[PDB]
């Protein structure tokens, strides 16, 4: 009559347990069009760094 | 006072399928660690030592901005954090190029906002009702613990202050905070949290009539997430841990009583 | 196969960290030339 057991079942409530598991690519490419995001602004960033850039080098010959 | 051309919008989430109970629906603010709108600025120019009064207010401004959870001006968030991440870490690089008074004093405000994050993560995760009643019961306590005594008085009276009195000090922004003692019960909900997570962590790791006359035979059963005797327990233990303060003794008494 | 998808998608989210490293550093650059010649122009 002394057992020891594992349990391997858990609890599930359909109002908000998960459905698939396809959601996690679909933030992947969010994050994906984030990353896009990132890149583009560091285009942006590399040109402002040039055109300051530049006004530093015409205020300092002027 | 520049202009970055930038496309700033706002929209509501397509996908809701794996969306938490109460987590938000809206997308992320856009990114301004990395995606510059208007402003690329530093107080390198104010950083002679008469201007380290204008510098200081700004950095004011920027941890008044930071404690709510959304990242100020003057800095950037690093790398590993992903809006669209749940479980991304929290945090982020701010620049050392100022005087030791911007990133020195900071440190213990911007792991409270971190700590803010993380706790509103917590509350939205445990929504699941698999992880039993007593963890999403935690979480409307730990709710009203941030909507009822953080909220309420810190941010307002913060303000009101950088509005109102002359020349506010970070050093009587750390006086009311500590006189508040906010910090004490957010930074043992933090352990509370971090006893949780180690919990979990085990269970999701750990995978594999004599005398009295009952009929009742052993069961021993274990869940990958914890139950009610076992938060009652870790609660035990920590006010066995934690008795000698009054304030976290009789804190620990109500939030039990509550839950 | 999807956790391979996962981990190729974590090592370019490292790929972005590197890279977004590189545009913080570049912004504080920003931030020194453009303090400079604001220094220079009061």
């Amino acid at each position: 009559k002394r057992h020891i057991t594992y349990a391997n079942s858990d609890i599930s409530n359909k109002e908000l347990y998960i459905n698939e598991i396809k959601s996690l690519k679909h933030e992947i490419k969010e994050l994906r069009k984030e990353k896009n995001d990132t890149l583009n602004n560091y285009d942006t960033l590399e040109e402002e760094t040039d055109d300051l850039k530049n006004r530093l080098q015409a205020l300092e010959k002027e | 006072m520049e202009i970055k051309e930038v496309d700033d919008r706002a929209e509501l989430l397509r996908y809701t399928n794996n969306i938490p109970l109460l987590g938000k629906l809206v997308n992320h603010q856009p990114l301004w660690s990395t995606n510059p709108k208007l402003k690329s600025f530093s107080l390198e120019k104010i950083s002679a030592p008469d201007q380290r009064r204008v510098q200081e207010a700004l950095v004011v401004k920027d941890l008044l901005n930071v404690l709510i959870g959304l990242e100020g001006t003057y800095i950037r968030y690093f790398n590993d954090y992903e809006p669209s991440d749940p479980e991304t870490p929290i945090e982020f690089k701010i620049a050392k190029k100022m005087d030791p008074s911007f990133k020195t004093f900071s440190r213990r405000i911007v792991r409270y906002g971190k700590q803010y994050m993380i706790l509103t993560r917590a509350y939205e995760k445990w929504s699941d009702t698999s992880f039993g009643m007593v963890l999403q019961r935690f979480a409307y306590e730990i709710r009203r613990f941030l909507e009822d005594v953080y909220l309420k008085t810190l941010v307002e009276r913060l303000e009101r202050d950088f509005n109102k009195v002359p020349n506010f000090s970070i050093r009587e922004l750390e006086q009311i905070i500590n006189e508040t003692e906010v910090n004490k019960q957010m930074e043992l909900l933090y352990n509370i949290y971090e006893e949780i997570f180690r919990e979990i962590e085990e269970r999701r790791t750990n995978q594999s009539s004599l005398h009295l006359r009952l009929m009742v035979a052993f069961d021993t059963t274990v869940y990958p997430v914890p139950k009610g005797g076992a938060i009652l327990k870790i609660f035990q233990q920590k006010i066995l841990e934690n008795l000698g303060d009054r304030s976290s003794v009789m804190f620990l008494k109500k939030l039990l009583n509550n839950i």
